[PDB]
């Protein structure tokens, strides 16, 4: 994830590789990401179970 | 001078939309309208209602005669023709169904970004003050739209000789939707603020 | 075995040296209620996945739930974007919801009715019967 | 109560999937169409036509368009031209 | 793939099959009855074979 001319790249073997966004993250205030995926919605609660 | 977005209230106001601190069993009630690909099913009806309304009788009446005289010879004026017409209705509807299907499934999913709408419905239910972005359109930005409308004909010609003429007739709306829909965005920027 | 258990977990007392023999004691038998919110998290998953992707359920009389199938919405929402940018674009049409439950062998019969070929065999059955309907007169 | 999303309930009250209403698709989806996207051409889909397939929706608008009412005119006009040839 | 697969075919290919099959073995007996029945079975016997 780039912060200067922000972009989404993927890396493999020290090389760029194609990906695509389907549930792209809520990049917000400073040095942090937010995810609108369904699993992050219950991520803490399923950690609450164990 | 009143700051609205990056204050102490509105940050936790958005972290609570996902499962950061509190989650009950009905936080997914927002999710059933957070989804995209309903706007696609809305703009599909919003264009297809216009798509079958720019055609007169004279263009399609000639199709009757061409098809009628291409192969069959009428046997019974009141029986063979009535039955033939009856099947002929669904056989033109299904072929122009798949024709406009091939004409639309290609152009929606190439051009419509998915989560430019979910970020919208994560803003309008949340703040009501949704920012929006634009882009200066280089010829390279409009080139692929000008070629992919030329690639829309090949997916319609093989199933219909008229649906080509219909897209050729209704090319104006497709160029109107392909210049504004992907031109606007909603900013998920790190350093943004409403004033 | 009971004897083995008896000596397998030996009687180990508990003690702390204090200057004075002062001790006022209590006991806390406790468990936490893991069952009460598991049956909330299981019906959380089911109340999440039925809002993201809206999967169809087949319920019978006295409300008994059976197997749960894809909708017409989710196949458009997760499989078709796998088709438009991961697979070949612009030719394949999405299957209806009931046809997705239907057999792999019967789908060609269900698309045969949805193609022109039923409407061709109706054409040939009505046109060649009509050439032989007027043969009587 | 904001967006009035329609539920689909069956016998012995079992809840099924929950769909949009006709109300909310004009209130929240449509200003995104007419003020963010291209303006002044699109129509809101009915609610029952939203649950329906992505393919047969254009056939459902086919009945709502002129082409059924043109193919009925052609099937009644060229049957009528071949009705009076018998008499 | 089968929706596209059953839509790039005209009448002229399959109508010649009708006459070939019709004259391959049977002889028409009744214009309005025998042929209709023949036609009726003739639908599913091509649909199952394709």
């Amino acid at each position: 994830k780039k912060v200067r001319s922000e972009r989404l790249e993927a890396q493999l073997r020290g090389k760029h590789i194609r990906l695509y966004v389907a549930a792209e993250p809520l990049a917000y205030e400073r040095d942090k990401l937010l995810f609108t995926t369904p699993v992050a919605h219950l991520h803490e609660e399923i950690l609450r179970y164990d | 001078v009143i700051d609205i977005f990056p204050t102490g209230q509105t940050m936790s106001f958005l972290r609570l939309l996902h499962g950061f601190l509190g989650t009950c069993r009905g936080q997914s009630m927002h999710q059933v309208l957070r989804d995209p690909c309903v706007l696609r099913k809305q703009l599909l009806y919003g264009v297809c209602k216009t798509l079958f309304d720019t055609i007169t009788v004279r263009r399609v009446a000639e199709e009757w005669k061409l098809h009628a005289a291409l192969f069959p010879y009428r046997a019974l004026d009141e029986e063979d023709l009535e039955q033939y017409l009856l099947v002929w209705s669904a056989s033109l509807r299904q072929s122009v169904q798949t024709g406009v299907l091939g004409a639309l499934r290609d152009i929606l999913y190439q051009y419509a970004d998915n989560d430019d709408y979910g970020l919208y419905v994560d803003w309008c239910v949340t703040v009501g003050l949704v920012p929006l972005l634009d882009v200066k359109t280089k010829p390279s930005e409009a080139a692929e739209r000008a070629q992919f409308v030329r690639a829309a004909v090949q997916r319609a010609t093989e199933t219909h000789p008229l649906a080509q003429d219909l897209l050729q007739a209704n090319l104006a709306l497709l160029l109107q939707v392909a210049e504004r829909l992907g031109a606007v965005r909603v900013a998920n920027a790190p350093e943004v603020r409403v004033f | 075995a009971v004897r083995k258990a008896r000596d397998a977990a030996p009687f180990r007392p508990l003690a702390v040296e204090d200057n004075r023999l002062v001790a006022n004691s209590f006991f806390s038998q406790f468990v936490p209620g893991t069952e009460s919110l598991e049956r909330f998290l299981t019906q959380l998953w089911e109340n999440e996945y039925f809002r993201t992707f809206r999967l169809r359920r087949l319920v019978t009389h006295q409300g008994a739930e059976e197997a749960i199938v894809y909708s017409n919405y989710t196949v458009e929402r997760v499989t078709l974007p796998y088709l438009c940018h991961i697979l070949a674009l612009g030719t394949l049409d999405p299957v209806p919801e009931a046809y997705l439950q239907l057999s792999f062998g019967e789908i060609v019969a269900a698309a045969y009715d949805d193609s022109k070929f039923c409407r061709y065999v109706e054409l040939i059955c009505s046109r060649e019967k009509a050439r032989r309907r007027q043969m009587s007169r």
